[PDB]
């Protein structure tokens, strides 16, 4: 059912699978048509086993901006969380290129500054994991303010917590 | 033994007070200047015996059979305590097995299919500490909550969860003043905290307003807003308005919080909503009132009264399995264990008293 | 009442001036189930914490615990006054000599009760005052009441750039 | 050059009032190979590490990232103005309504260069324009020009009190 505690339970299964599986299939395809992974192979590659834990993993976007609300995606676009490099502490986001062109914004745009501060928070590195075609215009002014509160960010960690940046 | 007069502000002062039943007492006055000026008469036991103090004053943390029982208590409260504010809780390292075992799996159906059938929170709790061995304090009073301390992977931790089994669970005077404590004494003292949520709301009743509910409540918030130990919440099933926030909610500085999908996180129940609402639409056509309401009512519960809004904006880290607690828990203070932070310079606070 | 009020001062650099004229606690069984421990020793770690200038004043009565609780030196006042008037003692003379004097009234009790009447009166004239408190300086001085205006106006003046500071802590855990 | 500029400012506790008005990023090859992406980054780098009190005035023009790296609120500017002439918006409007409605031109291009000027006045008039902005907080008022200076006396009273710092550390790595 949906109204017992074992229908709730099944039934995050089944949003599991649809945020772990966002972004068109004529998209997660022809990404794999060059030599590209998809957002969360480029973290698994990077992570150790079984030390990923996701954050965020069911935000959606608040945008109702030239039909931008047709379609809400888990995640908004991006993929982030914690884990551990080598035994050692990591904090990483993968911008999602098949959700929305990878384009940048508001919610997406949050999910990052929240693992950028849990990282200040902790004291540990963040790699962010970049491919994305730009801001995402629909959201208007809204995609650079979320710009911005990243370069703070990028700023005041800067000599603080290790920030390195890989361009795929 | 006995502890009189203005004696007694010295152990009220101190973190935790450890009481034998039927062989100690503690009063501010006696039964005999009790009786000569306001007439009452009164037994010692009754007035301040360890029973009265552990139940009803919110005055002593445990009430022990006899005096070896209590040193023993004190011995394991001495365990989870550094030995001064310097250092981190005292540690014996233990990798955890992080595998889903047939007692993780117990946590997928713990939750009643009915909304108002209670679970015992102590089962939530003993299933992610280490031995699901968990030291409690305070049972006694205000057993609508739960303090405690316990280990994960042999490190301390301090746990605060509301219990449904006890008055539904609901937030009263009392359980937000014995929350409020242990937070801060948690905090002074570098202990992580994790909460266990599943509050209706706050206790109704003109003496919970009359006896000060507003500044008494609020120093529960101000123990989370200030913390800056590691701070982990897990709601398993009720949170609703300001008790949501109240208990560790992220917007109140909490560093993980997880929810189960058996959680239903909004501003007010159901009904309570659509009456709001939905008085317009509801006053017109009133040919149909509770069939309309009723409609309402249904399709509230089924769009807001789950965990996937809090989660569309990330006031919930994730939601989550109930079998996977213990793992986002370990996972989560290895993280968050390196935790640094600080508040606004200040002499001190200005808690509401 | 005044726990949070005494906090607020401090926490804003305010000096606290205290007069005293207290018998004792409130007895009562709702005040002893109600937390009088717990919720009463606030006021104690108001006046033990801060590090504002404190000068206190005894006017009449300061009897027992209540005594150390309204900023006693022994918290940390750093003047403190007492008038003529000021009683400050371990309890009431009554209740002293009941306990002091018990077993030398239980002998003979006949023509014994109008007696206790004269070693009560011993006791009034003998410790109700405060000069054992100022013979060990718990008191800094003993003042004609109208003297009052000038040693307070003198004492901030000297107080005034007073510099303390408590143990080095996250923050403090005042009963709740 | 406005980089150092400000990072000599905030060195010496001088307060930095900013005026914007900025179509985008110069476009051209040599910007690009000369190091733009590095070197422009600069100036975002010096308005964020500020700790001196910051105004910010949108006269005109706001669009792109230059919007933020000109003191934009979102860096941490404390005070952000903006005149009615703002227009505070991702691009311009052409390069917005070839985007937002490629799709919706290419189906029938005969007789639909026309209706593009239509789209673009129709995203001019709904966004060009510091309304949005204002909605969100990204800018605290949208004040008559005339009233600049008022603003700026005023804010730079009660910024003049101004106490913020950066997490600890040896020194940033700011790009070179």
């Amino acid at each position: 059912d949906i109204h017992t505690t074992a229908g709730k339970l099944a039934d995050l299964r089944r949003r599991i699978e649809e945020a772990t599986h966002a972004g068109s299939a004529r998209a997660v395809e022809k990404q794999h048509a060059k030599g590209k992974l998809t957002a969360r192979e480029r973290i698994d590659l990077l992570l150790d086993e079984g030390s990923f834990v996701e954050l965020d993993e069911f935000a959606r976007h608040r945008s109702t901006n030239f039909g931008l609300d047709a379609n809400r995606p888990y995640g908004d676009g991006v993929v982030t969380g914690y884990g551990t490099v080598d035994g050692r502490p990591v904090a990483v986001f993968s911008q999602d290129f098949t959700v929305f062109g990878g384009a940048l914004g508001e919610v997406y745009g949050q999910k990052i500054v929240k693992v950028m501060d849990f990282a200040l928070k902790t004291g540990c590195p963040v790699v962010g994991i970049n491919d994305s075609g730009g801001a995402r215009i629909q959201e208007g002014v809204a995609s650079l303010g979320a710009y911005g509160e990243i370069f703070r960010r990028n700023t005041h960690a800067s000599g603080v917590i290790p920030q390195i940046s890989l361009v795929v | 033994g006995p502890c009189a007069g203005g004696a007694v502000y010295s152990p009220a002062i101190t973190d935790f007070t450890v009481m034998v039943d039927q062989t100690s007492h503690m009063f501010i006055t006696g039964p005999d200047v009790i009786k000569t000026v306001t007439g009452e008469d009164v037994g010692f036991e009754e007035l301040g015996g360890a029973r009265t103090h552990n139940s009803t004053s919110g005055v002593a943390h445990h009430m022990a059979g006899d005096e070896k029982d209590a040193v023993e208590y004190v011995k394991q409260l001495l365990s989870y305590l550094p030995s001064n504010n310097l250092s981190e809780p005292p540690a014996f390292p233990e990798e955890a097995d992080l595998a889903v075992t047939d007692e993780d799996a117990e946590l997928d159906t713990i939750v009643p299919d009915s909304a108002n059938q209670p679970y015992d929170m102590h089962s939530v709790i003993e299933h992610v500490l280490d031995d699901a061995e968990f030291f409690e304090t305070q049972p006694l009073f205000a057993p609508n909550i739960l303090t405690g301390f316990g280990r994960v992977e042999g490190r301390p931790v301090g746990i605060v969860a509301n219990q449904p089994m006890q008055f539904a669970g609901c937030l009263d005077i009392t359980a937000s003043e014995k929350a409020a404590r242990f937070v801060r004494t948690c905090d002074a003292f570098n202990v992580p905290v994790l909460t266990f949520v599943d509050v209706p709301g706050f206790l109704p009743g003109v003496d919970q307003e009359h006896d000060g509910i507003i500044r008494r409540g609020a120093k529960l918030i101000f123990a989370y807003a200030e913390a800056t130990v590691p701070l982990i919440t897990v709601i398993t099933r009720k949170a609703f308005g300001g008790a949501y926030v109240v208990m560790g909610s992220k917007h109140l500085g909490a560093d993980l919080n997880l929810a189960w999908p058996t959680a239903q996180i909004a501003v007010m129940g159901a009904q309570g909503a659509v009456n709001i609402l939905h008085r317009r639409t509801i006053a017109d056509a009133g040919d149909d009132a509770e069939a309309t309401r009723a409609r309402l009512i249904q399709e509230y519960e089924d769009a807001l009264l789950n965990p996937y809004t809090a989660a569309e904006r990330g006031y919930v880290d994730a939601v989550i399995m109930p079998s996977d607690t213990r793992r986002h828990i370990v996972r989560g203070l290895r993280q968050l264990r390196t935790k640094r932070e600080s508040l606004p310079p200040k002499k001190h606070g200005n808690i509401p008293l």
